[PDB]
């Protein structure tokens, strides 16, 4: 397990941030999940959407501005927010015109305790 | 042939007048993937902000050279970041390091609580060992021995490689002020028995430790019996040992013999 | 080139315009919905973020768009990239929109033709927390002495390490300042170790007795290095003598279960902050 | 990066419909038609992305674009609109690994359609959304393979709110002996003009919700075939800009449309590859030959004193139920509900009562 591993405690704003290997393509879609299904939050350059139970109150977006790399913070840990979150990129190559898609996941342990 | 309008005079905010340069009192203390703001800058001075801030990366945050500075690194060395509790950061300069800011010195930060993370485990056991440890620092750097809530895998193993190289010195000779420290926070640092030490090395030792560093405590045969005797006049430090300090007491013998109210 | 110049104001909203704007050709005329800007900003366009009608052209000054915002309420935003603009130079700070006929393939080619159209982009504030970007300032609101326009980052009761390094000078000057206290009750080892040397220092100022009550069920190297180096410099100091260096007998002895039948000091405990641990939590059950 | 053509779509898909009593959502048609592309490829994937006017190297963008909308219209708690979207495929149909490790996560689902095939998906939907009896046990077959269901919610409070008192309608025309449909009347400042579409004078205001950027267009004139016919993005856009502020007195009434419609033709024209077994290239998804037989739209709009609710369900099914197409009405008016800022458009019909 390459994927780094952090542990944080109750309370304390959860920083969880990935860098794209392929910088040269457009950003089209940064994703935010828990596995195995459930879905975090959705990002289309300063743009968030909010799925399932989610909102900018409980985990927020600091990387607006930069592409390079996508930052979720989380306030107010809870032991059910603990677990293992998957980090997704969505490009699209803008240089010609085809139909192939570059995905790009990475996973963070995030282990919160007392 | 044109409807012509000149835009409203632009009002400047706090957003947009402001340069790093004296601005470093904002950019030092910082986190990890903070996007801290300065002022606009000019390409050639990027160069600049980069290399008084190596564990920063300017960020282009918006226009007209809009852009902020993102820590991605903690570039403490330990000979200088842990030495002294005081330093969150440094800068050098010329080669010499310095706790406060001059032009074209680079900076260098610190892990929060880096003690408590275990960088510098290393290179403090082998620094302080001896004539040069300072009862300032180093006895404060065994703090962590129950201030260690890095709840991590590197972390823990850390503490614990430090705890078995240490007891190792402290096992060949308990003379070491480190060591004498680590006895001094031994009483309830670690839950309450963890503390064996007594019987590995410390249960035979040298015949001077019977009259330098343990004298009513690791008796004789004939002082064995005599300490013993009559209701604790040699239990605890009564007698003679009261003049030598409470340093170097095996930990069942500290509850066992010095029990005196 | 360009022969119908008219304009269109909006019944519905003054800023909201169009261009009838007719050329040499019947191939090239379009009705541009363009959309200046009168308003001054005291409030929010979306959640988060302010998006004015003005649109910077490419080689145009930051500050043009920031006057629409009142100052005070422009005190959080942060002008960023936004979706590429196309304006009117002879008109600029025009911003227009793209619909029906127009496209931007079109208004790229009218730029090819003439100099009526110049690219920018759309000027996108969003709000992140107060900017301190002077050094006296953040001396300032950090110590408390004017608690407005800093961000809460160093405005947040010393939850976060952003000003523990100025103010271990600060409280290395003046110890007294309630906010000092304050601060080193974030429990950070830059505060351990200022205030470490500030007691040893000056140990019979009140500011060490909370400082020591504080810190002891945590850490105790701190206080302990504390107490150490201060009853050296005043050995016959007549609180420090208890469990301390300076005892009658020679070296330093009751340093320990001794100290547990102790009656003459360190039983009525006037202040705590003269003993190590050992001399009060043992203490109390002896 | 545009969505015109993507709102265009949807409002072509209207113009077809020939009824009276129409309640469409364009907005759910077009996200049906615009996301279908994921799993589209070859002649399919160019078939809808000629649909709506988007080009290969501005497909991504457009989603951003998408995407950005749809935070935009989920930017408040008094009005909000919700948009979901869930896909079905048999276990026996075997996805690309790449496909699945992509876009697993935005509602694919695997079941065999040959036992229990519609009580699942209607669960599956009532849980990701808040729509029930979505499918019936006669939409689906033991042919069927694929299954692709899209949802939409409008749910906006009123910025002037509409005050109860009592007035009631009648109407005489034909098609039923006596109606009577509640009515009010409201005394506001709201924008509203006359304009001419083509040498047609149309009564057109503009009703706002609290705390959105999102308005309902109402026209009122004689004949609105006419005025169905001629709405498009500019249009709308135009008679925005022109309907300007005064005084008004409004009447309208507290009307209840349920309306359920066969897209197949009029979602057929312009992609037949999509439909037609024999050409419907689905190679971004799995290998073997997949087709899609019909779509159906649910919509359930309700207008009160307070506000609008209003409800679409677009389904990709195999067969489905009829509906009546002969519910003659007068003197109707047209209401368009759009988002000003995106441009979407989410509703739009016809009414029966004043
Ligand atoms: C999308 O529509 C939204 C409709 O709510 C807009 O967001 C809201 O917009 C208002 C202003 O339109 C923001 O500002 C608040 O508005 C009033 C100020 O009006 C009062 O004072 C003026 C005189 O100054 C007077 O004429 C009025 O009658 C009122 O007495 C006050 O409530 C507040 O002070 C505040 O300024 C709202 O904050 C805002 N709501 C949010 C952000 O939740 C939004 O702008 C529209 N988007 C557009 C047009 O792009
Ligand atoms: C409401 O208005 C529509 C459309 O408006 C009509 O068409 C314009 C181009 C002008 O001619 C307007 O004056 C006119 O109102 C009416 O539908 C249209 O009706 C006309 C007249 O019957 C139809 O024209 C016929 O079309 C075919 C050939 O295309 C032949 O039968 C005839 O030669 C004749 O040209 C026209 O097709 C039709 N358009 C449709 C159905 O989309 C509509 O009747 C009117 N409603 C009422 C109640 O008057
Ligand atoms: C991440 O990107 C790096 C940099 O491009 C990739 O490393 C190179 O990948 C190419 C792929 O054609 C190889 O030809 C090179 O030999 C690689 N160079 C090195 C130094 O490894 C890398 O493969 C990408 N992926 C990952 C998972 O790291
Ligand atoms: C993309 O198209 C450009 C056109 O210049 C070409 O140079 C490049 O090789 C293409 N890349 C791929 C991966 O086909």
């Amino acid at each position: 397990t390459p994927f780094p591993q952090t542990s944080k405690k109750i309370g304390d704003d959860a920083t969880l941030s990935c860098n794209r290997n392929n910088t040269n393509d457009y950003v089209v879609m940064s994703a935010w999940y828990k596995e195995p299904n459930s879905i975090i939050l959705l990002a289309a350059k300063s743009d968030v959407l909010y799925f399932d139970n989610y909102t900018k109150d409980k985990i927020s977006y600091d990387s607006p501005y930069d592409d390079l790399v996508t930052t979720i913070t989380i306030k107010s840990l809870t032991a059910r927010d603990a677990g293992t979150y998957v980090c997704a990129f969505f490009m699209t190559s803008t240089t010609n015109d085809t139909d192939k898609v570059d995905y790009e996941e990475y996973s963070t342990e995030l282990i919160v305790n007392t | 042939e044109l409807p012509k309008r000149d835009p409203p005079p632009g009002v400047p905010t706090d957003e947009m007048l402001l340069n790093v340069d004296k601005m470093h009192d904002v950019i030092a203390p910082a986190k990890l993937l903070e996007y801290v703001h300065i002022g606009p800058l000019a390409k050639d001075k990027e160069d600049k902000v980069k290399k008084r801030y190596p564990e920063f990366r300017l960020v282009n945050t918006g226009p007209g050279g809009l852009s902020a500075l993102l820590r991605q690194s903690y570039a403490g060395t330990a000979p200088n970041c842990c030495r002294t509790f005081q330093r969150t950061h440094y800068w050098k300069k010329d080669g010499k390091i310095s706790d406060k800011y001059e032009e074209g010195a680079v900076l260098e930060s610190c892990w929060p609580d880096v003690h408590d993370t275990g960088k510098c485990d290393v290179d403090l056991f082998d620094w302080c060992q001896g004539d040069t440890f300072d009862r300032n620092i180093c006895h404060q750097w065994i703090g962590s021995a129950f201030n260690r809530a890095d709840r991590t895998v590197e972390g823990q193993q850390s503490l614990i490689n430090l705890y078995n190289k240490m007891q190792t010195l402290c096992s060949k000779d308990a003379s070491v002020p480190i060591c004498e420290s680590f006895l001094h926070h031994l009483r309830a640092h670690n839950t309450e028995d963890s503390k064996e030490m007594i019987d590995y090395i410390l249960r035979q030792q040298s015949a001077d430790f019977k009259q330098k560093y343990m004298r009513c405590s690791y008796p004789t045969r004939d002082k064995l019996e005599e300490s013993l005797k009559y209701a604790e006049p040699r239990e605890c430090w009564d007698p003679e040992c009261s003049n030598a300090n409470v340093n170097f007491l095996l930990t069942r013998n500290y509850n066992n013999l010095g029990l005196c109210n | 080139t360009l022969n119908r110049i008219k304009i269109a104001p909006g019944i519905a909203d003054i800023r909201d315009k169009y261009m009838e704007l007719g050329f040499n050709y019947p191939e090239y005329n379009r009705a541009v919905k363009f959309a200046e800007e009168s308003y001054t900003y005291y409030y929010e366009t979306s959640p988060g973020e302010i998006k004015p009608k003005f649109c910077l052209i490419d080689g145009m000054s930051i500050d043009h768009c920031s006057s629409f915002i009142v100052p005070e309420f422009a005190k959080q935003y942060v002008l960023i990239h936004g979706e590429p603009c196309s304006s009117f130079k002879f008109r600029p700070g025009s911003l227009i929109y793209y619909q029906n006929e127009v496209t931007p393939e079109y208004i790229k080619d009218l730029k090819h033709a003439t100099d009526y159209i110049a690219s920018g982009q759309r000027c996108h504030f969003i709000k992140k927390d107060y900017l301190l970007g002077d050094s006296d300032s953040v001396a300032k609101c950090c110590s408390k002495t004017n608690t407005k326009h800093c961000p809460k980052i160093f405005n947040n009761n010393y939850k976060t390490e952003h000003c523990d390094d100025f103010m271990t000078g600060f409280c290395r000057n003046d110890p007294g300042n309630p906010n000092c206290l304050e601060w080193l009750r974030a429990k950070r080892k830059p505060a351990m170790s200022t205030y470490s040397d500030i007691c040893s220092k000056h140990m019979d100022a009140r500011y060490c007795s909370e400082f020591i009550r504080i810190i002891r069920p945590d850490y105790f190297t701190f206080g302990d290095t504390a107490l150490y180096v201060f009853c050296n410099d005043h050995k016959g100091n007549r609180n420090c003598w208890c469990a301390n260096y300076p005892k009658s007998n020679s070296g330093d002895k009751y340093l320990g279960p001794r100290v547990c039948w102790l009656h003459e000091c360190t039983d009525e405990s006037r202040d705590r902050k003269w003993l190590y641990y050992n001399q009060d939590v043992q203490r109390t059950r002896c | 990066y545009r969505l015109q053509g993507f709102t265009n779509a949807g409002i072509v898909a209207y113009k077809n419909i020939q009824d009276d009593n129409i309640v469409f959502s364009p907005f759910g048609y077009s996200f049906s038609m615009f996301m279908s592309l994921l799993p589209a490829s070859g002649n399919t994937r160019i078939e809808l992305l000629k649909t709506m006017d988007l080009r290969k190297r501005d497909l991504g963008p457009a989603f951003t674009e998408l995407i950005s909308g749809l935070a935009k219209l989920k930017t408040s708690k008094y009005t909000y609109t919700d948009l979901t979207y869930q896909s079905f495929v048999d276990n026996t149909v075997s996805i690309k690994p790449s496909y699945y490790q992509q876009y697993h996560r935005f509602g694919l689902y695997r079941l065999n359609f040959r036992r229990d095939a519609v009580n699942k998906i209607n669960s599956i939907v009532e849980r990701r959304s808040g729509m029930s009896n979505v499918v019936d046990s006669n939409m689906l077959d033991n042919n069927t393979l694929w299954a692709i269901i899209n949802t939409i919610y409008f749910k906006g409070i009123w910025q002037y709110p509409f005050d109860i008192t009592k007035t009631r309608n009648a109407s005489f025309t034909n098609k039923y002996g006596t109606k009577t449909v509640p009515m009010m009347n409201v005394v506001t400042k709201l924008q509203g003009n006359t304009i001419t579409i083509d040498d047609e004078e149309y009564d057109m205001v503009r009703l706002p919700y609290k705390d959105a950027n999102i308005s309902m267009y109402l026209a009122i004139g004689d004949n609105m075939t006419h005025f169905t016919d001629s709405i498009t993005a500019a249009k709308l856009d135009y008679w925005s800009f022109q309907l300007g502020n005064k005084v008004y007195n409004l009447k309208l009434p507290k009307f209840s449309i349920e309306n359920k419609r066969d897209i197949k033709s009029i979602a057929e024209m312009m992609a037949p590859s999509m439909f037609n077994p024999d050409n419907a290239s689905f190679k971004h998804m799995t290998r073997d030959p997949l087709y899609i037989y019909k779509m159906f739209q649910n919509a359930k709009i309700d207008v009160d004193e307070q506000g609008t609710v209003a409800e679409a369900s677009t389904i990709m099914v195999a067969t489905a139920r009829s509906s009546p197409e002969k519910l003659e009405f007068n003197t109707p008016f047209v209401f368009i509900i759009r988002h000003d800022i995106t441009g979407f458009i989410l509703f739009m019909g016809k009414v029966e009562s004043p």
